[PDB]
C-alpha cells in the first residue's frame, strides 16, 4: 500500500 | 532482499489548469500500480495482473490516498514559489520517493522518504528514520517545521509497518512473477570495423531481475577502462537486456573473454568468440 | 536543472528480417518530464505506438518506454525522434540492429 502525505513543506 | 517503492510527481502548468499529479508503485523491478490526474475518472489502477485480485476497498482506499496526496502537492508547489521567489507563470516539478527494502526474513533494511524540486534534492529522511537532511535554505524551513510537527515518527510508522507488511503480502500473491528468476541468455557477436580492428559485443538477454554484471577480460585481466556498456534496458515483456563491447586487434579475438554474473546463474558465465 | 534525454532504439527479440518483432525506443535521463516521442519508419510517423507509464530513477531523472510492433526488412529504416525543452532541435536516433 502507498504512502500518505500528512505535513506540508 | 526485496523492495516496495512509490514514485510520485507533480508538475505545474500555468495557463493549462491544475498541475499534473502521478503516482507509480513498484515491487523490485516490476510496476504494479499507477495513478494519473490527467486520466478520465482518475483512479488508482492495476498495472500488474497479480494485484487485480484486490477487492474494491483496496482500490477505493488507494484512490482516496492519492487524491489527498494530490491536494498536498498543489499546496507544496505554491509554497515553493514563495520560498524561491518564483513567478507563478513557469512550470515546476516536485518529486517524492518513499518505500522500504526488506531482507527475506521480513526484517526492514532501509526506509526511504525523500523529495526533489526542479530536479535537485530537497529533503530526505535519513537512514535512522528519525532525522532529516535538508539540501538548502528553503528545505531547512521545511526541516524545522517537520521537526516540530513530529513528521518523521509518523512517516517511520509507515516504513516500518505497512510498507513491510504489504510488501511481504505482494510477494506472496505475485510469487509466480515476482520471485521468478530468469537467467541471461548470453552470446558474443563479432564485427569488423572499417579501419582494421574488430568490435566484440557480449550480449545478455531476457534476464530478470535487472541487476547484472558484465565485464571483459584480456588474458585474465579485467578491461575496466576499455569496455563500453549500454544502460540496462527493458525488453518490454518483463525481462531486461544489456551488452558490453570492446575494440580488439584483428586476429586476436580469442584472447578476450566476456564474463556474466547474475542471480539466475549458479556460476558466472565465461564466453569467448 | 535541465537534462537532455538519452535514447536507445532496439528490438525486443534478435532481429531477423521477415519475422515479427517489437521495436523499443527507451528514453532516459531527462528533466523536466515534458517530452514528445515519435517512432518513425522511413521518415513517416508510425500510427499505433504504445507508451509505458513514465517514472524516475535514483537521480530523479525520468524514463519512459515507447514500443510498436514491426517486422524488419532489409530496406526499411526505423528511428525514434524526441523533442525535449533541453534541446533546440528534436533528436533523432536511427535503429542499428547490432546495438
Amino acid at each position: 500500500i502507498g504512502p500518505g502525505r500528512a505535513f506540508y513543506t | 532482499s526485496h523492495s516496495l517503492r512509490y514514485f510520485v510527481t507533480a508538475v505545474s502548468r500555468p495557463g493549462f489548469g491544475e498541475p499534473r499529479y502521478m503516482e507509480v508503485g513498484y515491487v523490485d523491478n516490476t510496476e504494479f500500480v499507477r495513478f494519473d490526474s490527467d486520466a478520465e475518472n482518475p483512479r488508482y489502477e492495476p498495472r500488474a495482473r497479480w494485484i487485480e485480485q484486490e477487492g474494491p476497498e483496496y482500490w477505493e482506499r488507494e484512490t482516496r490516498r492519492a487524491k489527498g496526496n494530490e491536494q498536498s502537492f498543489r499546496v507544496d508547489l505554491r509554497t515553493a514559489l514563495r520560498y524561491y521567489n518564483q513567478s507563478a507563470g513557469g512550470s515546476h516539478t516536485l518529486q517524492w520517493m518513499a518505500g522500504c527494502d526488506v531482507e527475506s526474513d521480513g526484517r526492514l533494511l532501509r526506509g526511504y522518504w525523500q523529495f526533489a524540486y526542479d530536479g535537485c534534492d530537497y529533503i530526505a529522511l535519513n537512514e535512522d528514520l528519525k532525522t532529516w537532511t535538508a539540501a538548502d535554505m528553503a528545505a531547512q524551513i521545511t526541516r524545522r517545521k517537520w521537526e516540530q510537527a513530529g513528521a518523521a515518527e509518523r512517516d517511520r510508522a509507515y516504513l516500518e509497518g505497512e510498507c513491510v507488511e504489504w510488501l511481504r503480502r505482494y510477494l506472496k500473491n505475485g510469487n509466480a512473477t515476482l520471485l521468478r528468476t530468469d537467467p541471461p541468455k548470453a552470446h558474443v557477436t563479432h564485427h569488423r570495423r572499417p579501419e582494421g580492428d574488430v568490435t566484440l559485443r557480449c550480449w545478455a538477454l531476457g534476464f530478470y531481475p535487472a541487476d547484472i554484471t558484465l565485464t571483459w577480460q584480456l588474458n585474465g585481466e579485467e578491461l575496466t577502462q576499455e569496455m563500453e556498456l549500454v544502460e540496462t534496458r527493458p525488453a518490454g515483456d518483463g525481462t531486461f537486456q544489456k551488452w558490453a563491447s570492446v575494440v580488439v586487434p584483428l586476429g586476436k579475438e580469442q584472447k578476450y573473454t566476456c564474463h556474466v554474473e547474475h542471480e539466475g546463474l549458479p556460476e558466472p558465465l565465461t564466453l569467448r568468440w | 536543472i535541465q537534462k537532455t534525454p538519452q535514447i536507445q532504439v532496439y528490438s525486443r527479440h534478435p532481429p531477423e528480417n521477415g519475422k515479427p518483432n517489437i521495436l523499443n525506443c527507451y528514453v532516459t535521463q531527462f528533466h523536466p518530464p515534458h517530452i514528445e516521442i515519435q517512432m518513425l519508419k522511413n521518415g513517416k510517423k508510425i500510427p499505433k505506438v504504445e507508451m509505458s507509464d513514465m517514472s524516475f530513477s535514483k537521480d530523479w531523472s525520468f524514463y519512459i518506454l515507447a514500443h510498436t510492433e514491426f517486422t524488419p526488412t532489409e530496406t526499411d529504416t526505423y528511428a525514434c525522434r524526441v523533442k525535449h525543452a533541453s534541446m533546440a532541435e528534436p533528436k533523432t536516433v536511427y535503429w542499428d540492429r547490432d546495438m
